[PDB]
């Protein structure tokens, strides 16, 4: 509901909604074939797509690479992500996004080669895997086999927060007062620490006051407790 | 030449043109974990970029490089691979050729290791230590002599015993009568002042000089007396023989001033300095 858009028959995010209705690829058809112009909002945009929309990017190509991991020693392996209904809230994401960056040149490509539009044909594998599973699909046809293909543009080492637990079972649980013994995503994250970087258990590891100039949207939006947002810790750099 | 050994080291130059940059990209790798002093971390970057000039001076290091090339390429290692295919199973060889060079570079290290000896004894548990064949004199003599710019020569008119004559560059000639085996008792002197070819009659002996070689007839007297070793007496002769090298400059003036005496040279060390401080 971010679009200060002209208004129409219907609302904005309502009849992007219905996107559901449309092809299988092509999506530079589809979203002419909704609407193209009251897309856009102003030209201060140019903060999410290149900082922290890549995420949704490298989430689908994490999709990719663990699609044909059924034989691992786990079931789903990392994820399955086999539902159909949030898949095809992902590909109305993914379209939006597309008509996005053709409003704005900066947004998230594969970064490594075949430029000369991979998203495009990410996006057809996609909705190709979401028909062939939206309405109790089959899962590992042939065309399973093709998209497992490895293109040389999927990159790695994401985040996928979690956290410890207390697994005190039956007997005891001994502890000291410290030294425990064993047992937004809009960047923020480097490999040594450069400020008070206020985090919070659940998934967050942010920053405190988000280094930004107009991006208070998210950052407001969360200032307050986050996702089950109760673990809002801090703690200090290390120091030699 | 042996110049290409340096290339060996133009290797190792090369091999840091990598690290380097990777030295870079890694300090690029992450900011300020906390500098809470002040930025020279930064400077810290450019410090490794310094080192990025060190690629240069490789280009630099083949001006000293290309000395000159040698004829007949290859150098007659590839000739037993023009025999038919009979010959090729003959590598074999060309690795001992490197494993016989270890074994030599090995004793090179070992033997030098076994300079510390541990030997608490040497004496009851057996001989004729003096050399009976009087012929082996002449083999010393031939050895010394295959030392090149330096002529030896011998006579032996007092009996069974050696006596030998050294000359070098100057007049100052060596005159040496010792044992059969191992060299004691000489003298030396210089311009003609012992003349020991037919001095009056013979090799004359005449024990005198003009109070300049004296000290340097001592400190020989003392290094064969202390370069004894108990056995190899070649070994002794050619140390003798070398430390006696070392005089034919008589030019620099070490730790000091060349104004100490009339002369400066005390050597056990392999390097002269100024005498009368040692």
């Amino acid at each position: 509901p971010h679009f200060l858009n002209t208004p129409d028959k219907s609302p904005g995010d309502r009849l992007a909604e219905i996107c559901a209705k449309i092809t299988d690829v092509d999506i530079d058809k589809v979203m002419i074939n909704l609407k193209t112009e009251e897309f856009v909002l102003d030209m201060n945009t140019l903060q999410a797509l290149q900082q922290l929309l890549q995420w949704v990017g490298d989430f689908v190509l994490y999709l990719l690479v663990s699609l044909p991991n059924q034989g691992s020693p786990l079931r789903p392996g990392h994820s399955f992500l086999r539902d159909g209904t949030s898949l095809g809230m992902l590909r109305e994401l993914m379209v939006v996004i597309r008509i996005w960056g053709l409003l704005k040149p900066s947004c998230l490509p594969v970064y490594t080669a075949t430029s000369d539009d991979s998203m495009s044909l990410l996006f057809r594998l996609l909705t190709k895997l979401w028909i062939c599973c939206r309405d109790e699909g089959a899962a590992s046809p042939a065309s399973d086999g093709l998209v497992s293909r490895l293109q040389p543009k999927q990159p790695l080492r994401l985040r996928f927060g979690r956290a410890p637990t207390l697994p005190s079972s039956t007997s005891t649980l001994q502890l000291d007062g410290l030294t425990r013994a064993p047992g937004l995503h809009l960047g923020a994250y480097p490999t040594e620490e450069c400020k008070a970087c206020t985090r919070c258990g659940c998934v967050t590891m942010l920053k405190s006051p988000n280094k930004t100039t107009a991006v208070t949207q998210w950052e407001q939006r969360w200032i307050k407790n986050c996702l089950c947002g109760g673990l809002w810790r801090r703690v200090p750099l290390s120091c030699s | 030449g042996v110049n290409l050994e340096a290339f060996s080291q133009a290797i190792s130059a090369i091999q840091a043109l990598r690290s380097s940059v990777s030295r870079v990209f890694d300090c690029l790798k992450d900011g300020m974990r906390n500098k809470e002093t002040l930025e020279g971390r930064e400077k810290a970057f450019i410090a490794n970029f310094q080192d990025n000039l060190h690629s240069v001076n490789r280009d630099l290091n083949e001006l000293e490089r290309l000395s000159n090339l040698v004829g007949k390429p290859s150098e007659n290692h590839p000739l037993h691979n023009s025999g038919l295919l009979s010959l090729d199973p003959y590598s074999q060889l060309l690795q001992a050729y490197k494993w016989s060079n270890k074994l030599q570079y090995h004793a090179g290290l070992a033997s030098g290791l076994l300079n510390q000896q541990s030997l608490k004894r040497s004496a009851n548990q057996m001989t004729t230590l003096v050399l009976p064949p009087q012929y082996v004199d002449d083999v010393i003599s031939r050895i010394d002599r295959m030392f090149p710019e330096m002529s030896i020569h011998l006579s032996r008119p007092n009996g069974t015993s050696a006596m030998l004559l050294v000359t070098l560059g100057k007049v100052l000639k060596v005159i040496v009568v010792m044992r059969s085996l191992f060299i004691d008792r000489t003298i030396v002197k210089g311009y003609n002042e012992s003349v020991y070819t037919e001095d009056g009659k013979l090799d004359i002996w005449s024990k005198s000089s003009y109070q300049v070689f004296q000290k340097v007839t001592d400190h020989a007297t003392t290094a064969l007396l202390h370069y004894q070793l108990p056995q190899m007496p070649d070994v002794v002769v050619r140390s003798f023989m070398t430390w006696l090298r070392s005089y034919i400059k008589l030019f620099q003036a070490p730790c000091q001033r060349c104004g100490k005496f009339l002369q400066d040279g005390l050597p056990p060390t392999w390097r002269d300095f100024r005498t009368l401080e040692a």
